[PDB]
């Protein structure tokens, strides 16, 4: 696919996700906070559509992912990400997806999520997550 | 609680 | 470098390597 | 005068300020690094005019701020930075303004300075500086 | 406080 | 079990594990770095006997973990790790235990491990890892 | 490597 | 000079020093708190003695310092750390010294400090400062 880098910013105000209930995740767009004022990112898209658009509207400052969870398998022979899971200290957003394959979770006792990175071709192929305090 | 933060020095000049 | 650091954990997916 | 506050960022890549050879340290604008993009940050203007401005254009990501270091005193009945030098590993940048009054100097061993905070009336206040690996 | 933090990440395990 | 906390060092420089290849993980003790001394972490000893030694000794400063995996099951009726593999840019160490149940790894791009605590009751129930550049 | 860091700031005194 | 680097720890619990109120600062022992321990670092002690010791005991995670200043001038043909000053959120402690020479301040808006380094022959000549969150 088409690796992407969002970098690091001060917080995440809404996270623009889109699936499909037979494959896996789609887009991945996020708003991100720049020191109080919201910077929308770039809107990584698959090199398909059809997918199902899902908006995370976090309650910032107060709400903050405190974990992510999902799971990876195969889709047309290619190792993706099919299900997200994101749980805030107030509600767990999820699962998206096909929670089919081999489950992975990062959930933080002290840090926030401040930035993401990955590849997305016809899905999301992999990705990582920037950690601050 | 949800803000990254950031180590900060100074001020310098007027107090 | 003057590029400020971030920790980075992952990547979940794919194998990149 | 008029508080400021950048914020941070990731990086540093230009510094334009004024001067004036009579009196103090005027306009501040710093044009930062957000992830590999200039951030055009506000100018923080003077309440007057009658500057010299300076254009301090860094080879980043080669090139960083070391030192920070001027010269506080009384202007008219205020106590302003009325100079300003910056040292980076390639280059000595200034001084800036009058150096007269009371040296302070902020060098740094380990670690970016990634944003700027401050006040500006007729001169620069005062300021503060974030720090960041 | 005056007591420094760091990124924790966890836990895996039981609850 | 009963939790511990070591904290967070400059580094890892040994861990010292026991496991028992039909239950669980049980005894854990790490050798971090403290500002370039060795510093011997408290032994977290399980509530029972029977285990395998095992010593990993890393080539501090230029060994270090780049991912820790491992799996978490059932154990007469009790939740723990069962497994647990430590990879470094240089080599692989384990799996030790029981690659059986539900699996978890955290791979790290950027950054580095600091510190553990968790709890040990008759295995490791849980842990936590802590990161810092 | 494997060694943890930190920000430093100064110094002061001698050059 | 001799040199000296405690390196980073989790705060402070205690400063020792001694200055002579015709010189300047003479040795320097820091009581650093290690993930909720005391941890007692080394005394870095002058070449010579005749100094008067001060004891600074913090009320540690309550009380910390916020900035630290004193002045720097030169002794016998040395430029010399001749005074400090230790502020808290709680208290002033000092001048302990000659407040002599140029006076410098580091405030601390954000932050804790976690380290000293420096170097100290008759006195001490110059000293830095770990900063972290
Ligand atoms: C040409 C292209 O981008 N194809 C996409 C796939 O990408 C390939 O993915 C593998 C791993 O599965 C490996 O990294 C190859 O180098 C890379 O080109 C992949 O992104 C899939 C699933 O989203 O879509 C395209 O086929
Ligand atoms: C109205 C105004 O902002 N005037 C500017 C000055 O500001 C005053 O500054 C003092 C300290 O020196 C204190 O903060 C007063 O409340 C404030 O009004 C000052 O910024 C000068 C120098 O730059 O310019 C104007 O006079
Ligand atoms: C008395 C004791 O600590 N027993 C250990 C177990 O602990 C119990 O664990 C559950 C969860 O699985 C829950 O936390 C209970 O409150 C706690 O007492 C557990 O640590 C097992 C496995 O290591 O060993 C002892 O039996
Ligand atoms: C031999 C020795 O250590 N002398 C001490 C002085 O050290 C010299 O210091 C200068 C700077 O002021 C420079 O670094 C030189 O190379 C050093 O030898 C100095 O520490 C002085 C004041 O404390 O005491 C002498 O004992």
């Amino acid at each position: 696919g088409k690796a992407f880098d969002d970098g690091a910013f001060t917080g995440i105000r809404e996270i623009n996700l889109s699936y499909n209930k037979e494959t896996a995740i789609g887009d991945f767009q996020v708003v991100y906070d720049l020191n109080g004022s919201p910077y929308v990112g770039q809107n990584h898209k698959s090199f398909i559509t059809g997918f199902t658009p899902v908006k995370i509207s976090l309650d910032f400052p107060s709400e903050y992912i405190m974990e992510v969870s999902g799971y990876t398998g195969n889709v047309s022979g290619y190792v993706v990400v099919r299900s997200l899971t994101f749980k805030t200290n107030k509600k767990t957003y999820g699962p998206y997806g096909v929670t089919s394959g081999t489950p992975f979770n990062l959930p933080i006792e002290n840090g926030l999520i401040v930035g993401f990175k990955g590849s997305i071709g016809y899905w999301l192929d992999y990705f990582s997550m920037y950690l601050s305090l | 609680s949800g803000i990254s933060q950031t180590v900060i020095v100074g001020p310098w000049g007027a107090k």
